């Protein structure tokens, strides 16, 4: 045993697709998004690719990374080589018939006329960029990767009493300097060793009110005198999902410390005495 | 995001007697056939001396080859004046050793070329079975451009 | 087939009688 | 029998010389046999001139195809193709005609 | 989950040939047609397959689909090729051994003898249109074929408790720049982009207060009597990070309409007077 | 959909031979001939083989039938070939 | 026929001489017929200098693809440019004008 | 739209002795077996020259060579 | 194979402009721990790319490149 809170099992999940680079949700914003409404949420441009498949859950595999030992002649094993390039793949089953699912299925619809979902002979070029949040209770994993290829990785399933499937392989290319894909938990990758306390000094000055940034927009102003649980109100009020109950504010003098699930920052302060409010890590 | 790659190439031949066969639409039942070699840039011999024990070597020349295209086209055995046999001997007949056809390639972003050719061998069929029973037959083409290039 | 030209044709000269030439 | 016309340029007004194809269905004249054949005819210094026995005619322009009704006496051949598109043999004679009478009380004879 | 209503069981269906580049049904057609009689619908020509296996569903194929990532000398990767060409197909196995279904197993019949059917040694061409239908409940998806070619896929099976099969593929062909093939349904496929509104009614209240769920949360409290901007205002006060701007809310008579970029539904109703408070999917 | 009087259920079934050439029954003899006595039909020379499996029915296979797809130069699917000779066979478990 | 300009450069203010491309929609102009010809023009150091019919055209430049419509006097094609029009030119009513003119230009009074 | 394919090629041998066969029908127990290379077309040998230090070659000539004929007969 | 000007054809003909038999192109190569160095390098065969299907119809093409330095080092 050591981090049984990092043992995943994917009993629900959602996939979206967007235009090629497009970025996804922050590790801080996944764990608070509403999954079934993207077009809710600040890194716009993401789509809900339709209903998924409940058995046969995203298959991520690999074709390629056959390997060799590198051996000497006097038999010694020296290291291990790749003979060719792993590329790496996910396969969806989709289990809509809308035109959402056909077009990353067939491609683009070739017919013009409503109610009509046209196909040709040519070759299709079928880039997306592509999201997979897997949900495990209050668990959140994000995969993303910027650039995938779509393509029908087998053919349409039909049956008497199971849903019907269209199976597609999405093999992700690169793009503009970026990761091929990334995985994404704040609490499992890049973790802080301890919860972050931000803290606060009002600089030695007298009347008047100061405006933090906390989460990346505007908090509504706060007065000077300002005592710990005014401020624990201000910064849990202009939420952007995180409730009041999330926070926590705690103070010595004039020296207030924060902490809390987002970051934190001053935008405007009225500069009435000292050095003006300041806000440190 | 996605698109289908939907070229608007259009390949037509020219014979000898002003007969003309589109090859991409293939209204006279005749179809171009996958792998063609010898379209795009001619070959070229480039000669370079080797002499002494100085490093590397010395161009001396270099000149366009005649082209060889190597071509197949896919007849369709369909009924009447329409059987493969009438349409492979009408198709025979456009073709000469001494006197060029013309093969045209239009494009929209390029416009309209075309290539003198000439028999440099003689048409060939597979003949498995009776070529008259198939459904689709392939006639194997070896033609020249001694004129190596694509004229407006 | 069928074709437009005489339908056409048919509206220009009966407007061309029902709005009168000059 | 009747002679079909027009000047073909590009968009600077300069020649295009590309091929126009005409063909027709099977049919009877004046005692001929009129075929199914393609006839490709090249624009000479961006003028276009065609010979046509009147009635149904195939014509193909690049991705274009036009089905028109050459008509006995010399046209313009652009008028013949504005004919098959701007009014289909299925349209309504009625509203087609008061279309015909607005333009012509715009721009009378 | 998006939308339900486009998920699919093959529950039964109707396969239909007709002569080669024959049209299908319209989509507002294929809603009503009497799929047992295609003799008497607006687009003629198509005849019934016959019956066809009621666990061997037409399972659709490929063949070719190889595939390559090619990549440049430092191992970027940068497209995904078609190798081998898409070759596409349906195969159908029917279960009537009437010349109907023989035709489209052997080819034409070569005896002219009445109770005869006779097959010959030679290659058979066997061009049709095809036509799909599936059914379940009032849902029907058509698939359409303009130029399908026919052959045997496997052997003619027989047992002496199951009904014995003639497997047929079909395989779709180019035809007159025509698609290779199409699906067909009203609601599924060029579709009109209608957003999604949620109709609030007060319900004839004259008294006391409602708190709607925004997002799967809760507003606060809004009188029986509120304009827009109020019911604007409640919805967007919601911790979540949409913006009351967002939030779309406009009147009729008695009764408002709700949209924006998340659900709503009624949360608490302590309104007095009337049938009491409903929000609903319009 | 058509014809349900036409839907196959093979519970039973004989299996004959002649000398090569020999006729069948008529299409309307053999809605009326016994089938355990070839010796009473009119179409004379049959002679059945003995018993055969209730399990292993006769299976109508073929070898062969390996077939393409024929396409242009520009990807148009024109029609399907047969590459090689269908073989056709029956076999029977005596 | 009326002249479209610019001056061209790299970012070190030395010329840059790849083609632009001018085309159009198939479409009657002074009797004469527009064909969809994609014609290239090389800047000559600097200075691309393109006449141009008045109206609808299309310029592409690398990955970009414009819709201009071209004055009835001279321009420059980087205002023509920036003034860009998502794709469609109302084509549908010129071809009844084009059929009923083409008609009278046949068999007048 | 759907048609057997069988063609009314007959195959003829007459011989030296004017004896004959037919190839087609095997009335005399011999039949011609698949793959016949050398019907249709005969070979030609086409000729061309350089033009010297310039693109392209000239045609000189070509003839029609003798016609290898390879088959195999079926006998039962 | 991409879009406009920037389609396969037009790229496989800036890049056939690019070279010549009688004139020098320098192929470059930069590295953290040698720096840069070029090599004067021509054709030697004429560039080709398969024919298999239509090239302009393929979402990428190789055109195979035969090139000679007869003058064989890498140049500071």
């Amino acid at each position: 045993a050591l981090k049984d809170d990092a043992v995943l099992i994917a009993a629900r999940g959602y996939v979206y697709t967007a235009a090629v680079g497009t970025a996804a949700p922050t590790p801080s914003q996944l764990k608070l998004i509403d999954l079934e409404h993207p077009e809710a949420w600040d890194r716009t441009g993401w789509d809900l690719v339709g209903h998924t498949s409940e058995d046969d859950l995203p298959e991520f595999g690999f074709d390629g990374g056959d390997s060799e030992v590198r051996g000497s002649w006097q038999k010694k094993k020296l290291r291990e080589v790749e003979t060719e390039e792993i590329a790496d793949y996910v396969v969806i089953n989709l289990t809509q018939f809308d035109e959402t699912a056909l077009e990353l299925y067939f491609g683009p619809n070739q017919s013009a006329t409503p109610g009509i979902f046209g196909v040709k002979s040519g070759s299709v070029v079928n880039e997306r960029a592509l999201l997979i949040v897997i949900v495990d209770n209050d668990v959140r994993l994000g995969f993303h990767a910027r650039k995938a290829s779509l393509k029908r990785e087998d053919a349409i399933s039909l049956a008497t009493d199971e849903f019907g499937a269209l199976p597609v392989r999405a093999t992700f290319l690169d793009y503009q300097s970026y990761n091929l894909y990334e995985w994404i938990e704040e609490d499992w990758f890049n973790a802080v060793d301890a919860p972050v306390v931000y803290l606060l000094d009002l600089g030695g000055a007298t009347g008047g009110d100061y405006t933090l940034l906390v989460g990346g927009k505007s908090t509504g102003d706060i007065a000077y005198n300002a005592n710990a649980s005014a401020i624990k109100t201000a910064i849990g009020a202009v939420d952007d999902g995180v409730a009041e109950s999330a926070w926590t504010v705690t103070a010595d003098g004039s020296d207030f410390e924060i902490s809390g699930p987002l970051a934190v920052a001053l935008g405007v302060d009225s500069t009435t005495g000292g050095s003006g409010v300041t806000v440190d890590v | 995001a996605s698109r289908l790659l939907d070229p608007d190439t259009l390949v037509e031949l020219e014979g000898v007697n002003g007969e003309w066969f589109d090859l991409t639409n293939g209204t006279e039942g005749i179809y171009l056939a996958t792998e063609v070699t010898g379209l795009l840039d001619p070959p070229v011999k480039a000669t370079y001396e080797e002499p002494g024990n100085f490093p590397g070597a010395r161009y001396l020349n270099h000149r366009v080859l005649r082209r060889d295209l190597v071509f197949g086209v896919e007849i369709l055995n369909d009924e009447n004046d329409e059987t493969w046999l009438r349409r492979d001997s009408a198709w025979r007949k456009a073709w000469s050793f001494k006197r060029d056809a013309k093969l045209h390639i239009t494009t929209g972003e390029s416009g309209h070329r075309y290539l003198k050719v000439r028999l440099f061998e003689s048409p060939t069929t597979d003949m498995v079975t009776d070529p008259r029973g198939r459904e689709v037959n392939i006639t194997k083409m070896v033609v020249v451009a001694g004129d190596p290039f694509w004229y407006e | 087939p069928d074709t437009s030209a005489e339908l056409l044709a048919d509206a220009v000269n009966g407007y061309l009688d029902a709005n009168p030439p000059s | 029998t009747v002679t079909i016309t027009a000047d073909v340029r590009d968009v600077t007004g300069q020649p295009d010389n590309q091929q126009w194809v005409f063909s027709t269905v099977l049919r009877q004249q004046d005692g001929s046999i009129l075929t199914q054949k393609q006839v490709r005819v090249n624009p000479v210094d961006g003028a276009l001139s065609v010979e046509l026995e009147p009635g149904f005619a195939i014509v193909v322009y690049g991705e274009y195809r036009w089905f028109i009704e050459v008509p006995e006496t010399d046209a313009g051949l652009w008028g013949l193709i504005a004919t098959s598109v701007a009014v289909p043999p299925d349209t309504s004679a009625e509203l087609l005609a008061d279309a015909v009478n607005g333009y012509l009380d715009a721009n009378p004879p």
